[PDB]
């Protein structure tokens, strides 16, 4: 729950170069493709019958942007994370009933998606900071049970 | 379960990394030791300093075992039966650690060969790593 | 992986519960729906009230499928291939839910047949339930 | 994090009949037997080469009592759980490096162990309350990361 000064610069510096739209769409598309059961939650997005259909689906692409924007709010409120995700926690837990393990899977997809987008710039120390950020956001969403 | 499609995708990507087994193997272990410190408890005898010869040598062995599994992808349990006793019986590695390692692996290929790690290959590669993890913990699962 | 020992232990316990497939099956689903409410989202068409005929009928089918798997314990994937498409392809049941159900099952046998659920049988029975869960999610794992 | 009055009576009433020693030893023995890798943490307990050796080992039996006693402290401090487990959290996380998933497995073993000890008295409503108690204790131990 405590951030070293080094971690903040590490996540912050990187966020500024993130293409929220492309990475957002790629991360969400990957969650629906490598972990198929997650598609059950997005029945309202229409066509999700093939990887291609999924990568081409505009709603998937659009929702992806919103999710990553949501991560940006965390990057700017590194210490106010609970409040920032309070209402999202209720949506996912009480209205959707998404099991917290899935938050962990999305966070990992996001890590590998950033690695492919930054390559060597995504150093081991950098990955470690982001892994932490992703676990905190996941924990802040898995609150309604706690 | 591994399909004809997955077998092909996995072999595809492994052709590209076969050349750098030591390099990728070392980076994989270092990222693992860095993002999941708890894993260091299994290597008290190792010099865990970045670049250490022990990590480079072991990282090499680890990727080789992976390659061996790709080539006998139809019976991964037989190709790795010796590693299975080591990890499950002797070492008693907590099953959760295999996912950490597998994840760090996907990360190093994403970094060095992004164009090759498409969504579908990612899925195939994820199934494969999960298969290997199942076999190496197989003894007590 | 299921040993000769596990196969025996599992068959042992299932002889004792074969007589009450409906009863144990219903109790298993009710405890599941009660301790893990999130599972109710997969049965919007069901009357989830305790004692409902739908739960008794379905609980019965569920234990039968389990029995079927015990009898073809050497190839559980073939004996349940149809259930696998249903759960993984059509229903898209999140894999974590299979552990919830399996746990509630162990609980009902612990309650009705304690002396039979020894530590070792518990282990064998846990391996078996995990095997079934793997096969029913097999499609996307 | 909020306990209904019904849940408290449900867990409390039951605790009073718990044979801390037998259930403690049985639960710990089962963790080492159905989830073998957990034995790695108890190398100092000596002989753990067979289920029989494990069920007979006095240290396993003795430690088992301590763990269940630890659960009793939670039953008496249903609202002060964080403090009660604060130091145990540091031991397990920082000194032992036990992955939190194992806390979840021990809690389940404990649930089935209580069911076998109370039978029908362990009603579905009763199981639900205990499942919650076990998840809270697990969460309070998985804090050092959070
Ligand atoms: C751990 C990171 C996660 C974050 C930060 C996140 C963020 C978001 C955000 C910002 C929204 C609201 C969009 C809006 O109000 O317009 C949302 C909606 C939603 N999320 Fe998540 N989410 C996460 C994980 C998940 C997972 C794992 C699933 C599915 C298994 C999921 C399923 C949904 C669904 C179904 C909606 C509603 C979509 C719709 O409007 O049709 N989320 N999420
Ligand atoms: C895809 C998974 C893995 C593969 C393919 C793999 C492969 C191997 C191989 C080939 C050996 C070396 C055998 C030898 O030198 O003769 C080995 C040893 C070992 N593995 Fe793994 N391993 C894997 C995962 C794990 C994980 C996740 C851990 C723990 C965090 C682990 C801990 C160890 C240890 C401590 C040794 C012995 C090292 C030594 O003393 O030199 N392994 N593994
Ligand atoms: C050991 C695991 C399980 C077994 C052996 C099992 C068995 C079955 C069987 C035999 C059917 C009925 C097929 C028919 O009526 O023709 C079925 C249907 C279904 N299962 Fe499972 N199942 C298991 C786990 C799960 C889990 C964990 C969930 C979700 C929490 C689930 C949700 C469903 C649903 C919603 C249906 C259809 C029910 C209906 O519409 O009548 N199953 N399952
Ligand atoms: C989630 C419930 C858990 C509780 C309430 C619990 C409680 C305890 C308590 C009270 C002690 C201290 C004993 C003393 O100071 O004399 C202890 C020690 C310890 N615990 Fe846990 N524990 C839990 C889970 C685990 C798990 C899952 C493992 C192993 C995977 C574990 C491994 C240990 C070890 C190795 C010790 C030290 C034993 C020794 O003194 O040799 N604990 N635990």
């Amino acid at each position: 729950v405590h951030w070293s000064a080094e971690e903040k610069q590490l996540i912050t510096g990187l966020w500024g170069k993130v293409n929220v739209a492309d990475c957002g769409a790629e991360a969400l598309a990957r969650l629906l493709i490598v972990y198929p059961w997650t598609q059950r939650f997005f029945s309202s997005f229409g066509n999700l019958s093939s990887p291609t259909a999924i990568l081409g689906n505009p709603m998937v692409r659009a929702h992806g942007k919103k999710v990553l924007t949501s991560f940006g709010d965390a990057v700017k409120n590194l210490d106010n994370i609970k409040n920032t995700f309070a209402q999202l926690s209720e949506l996912h837990c009480d209205k959707l009933h998404v099991d917290p393990e899935n938050f962990r899977l999305l966070g990992d997809i996001l890590i590998i998606v950033l690695a492919a987008h930054f390559a060597k710039e995504f150093t081991p120390d950098c990955q470690a900071a982001w892994q932490k950020l992703v676990r905190v956001v996941a924990h802040a969403l898995a609150r309604k049970y706690h | 379960v591994l399909s004809a499609a997955d077998k092909t995708n996995v072999k595809g990507v492994f052709s590209k990394i076969s050349g750098h087994a030591e390099e990728y193997g070392a980076e994989t272990l270092e990222r693992m030791f860095t993002a999941y410190p708890q894993t260091k408890t299994y290597f008290p005898h190792f010099d865990l300093q970045h670049g250490s010869a022990q990590i480079k040598a072991h990282g090499k062995k680890v990727v080789a075992a992976l390659v061996e599994a790709v080539n006998h992808i139809d019976d991964i349990a037989g190709a790795l039966s010796k590693l299975s006793n080591l990890h499950a019986q002797k070492l008693r590695v907590d099953p959760v650690n295999f996912k950490f390692l597998g994840h760090c692996f996907l990360v190093v290929v994403a970094i060095h060969h992004p164009s090759a790690l498409t969504a579908e290959v990612h899925a195939s590669l994820d199934k494969f790593l999960c298969a290997v993890g199942t076999v190496l913990t197989a003894k007590y699962r």
